[PDB]
């Protein structure tokens, strides 16, 4: 399934990505959504990404959701907002989306405990792409990597998902890539999505 | 190593 990168479908280039706005440019139906990032206190600015819904259906719903308040344990949400970036290696990804624990270890879906890998469709090309992280086979849950850099070792063992959108995008990526770490790579100062949406 | 795993991450 996996696509080389002379065969890689129209709007997935980072410079076509970059010159993105608020609306999908892989397919006409991908949701695109939103997280507003701080770091400690401060406003970084707005992740603007594009689900690719067209591709990876399941892992698209299951992002969406956490970042609208739709999913639901017992009629309480539970999602992205107030979620942190809890492992930022410089030239490689951010990883965040444990909600659960914020450490990493915490694996929750609006499937259940987990849901299967789809199709491997995409390779880690570039920077600017989602991903989801994971612990093995089908082992998908909240958390979620962007890439900063090509990582094309991880190719058919992560599905890559979505890309971010615009200029802005990009820059906030490259604030948190660039934050000081400890020496497990967990920042010093909490990188955290202060609010998510959709567009 | 450069790996993006939830729970413990290895070399």
């Amino acid at each position: 399934s996996l696509l080389s990168e002379s065969e890689l479908p129209a709007g997935i280039s980072y410079a076509e990505a970059m010159e993105g706005g608020s609306r999908p440019l892989l397919h006409p139906d991908n949701p695109v959504v939103f997280f507003d990032i701080s770091i400690g206190s401060h406003e970084a600015g707005r992740i603007k990404i594009e689900l690719f819904k067209n591709l990876a259906p399941k892992s698209a719903e299951n992002f969406r959701q956490f970042c609208t308040g739709e999913f639901r344990q017992n009629q309480v949400p539970i999602g992205y907002k107030g979620a942190t970036f809890h492992r930022i290696i410089k030239n490689f990804m951010i990883q965040g989306g444990d909600f659960v624990k914020g450490d990493g270890t915490g694996r929750l879906s609006i499937y259940g405990s987990s849901f299967p890998d789809e199709a491997f469709v995409l390779p880690h090309f570039r920077s600017g792409l989602l991903s989801l992280a994971n612990s093995g086979p089908d082992t998908n849950g909240c958390q979620f990597f962007i890439t900063c850099a090509k990582c094309d070792w991880l190719n058919r063992k992560h599905v890559v998902f979505g890309q971010v959108l615009g200029k802005e995008s990009m820059q906030v990526v490259r604030k948190i890539e660039h934050v000081t770490v400890d020496g497990g790579n967990r920042p010093r100062i909490p990188v955290t999505v202060t609010q998510c949406g959709e567009l | 190593x450069l790996l993006v795993t939830a729970g413990l991450v290895l070399a």
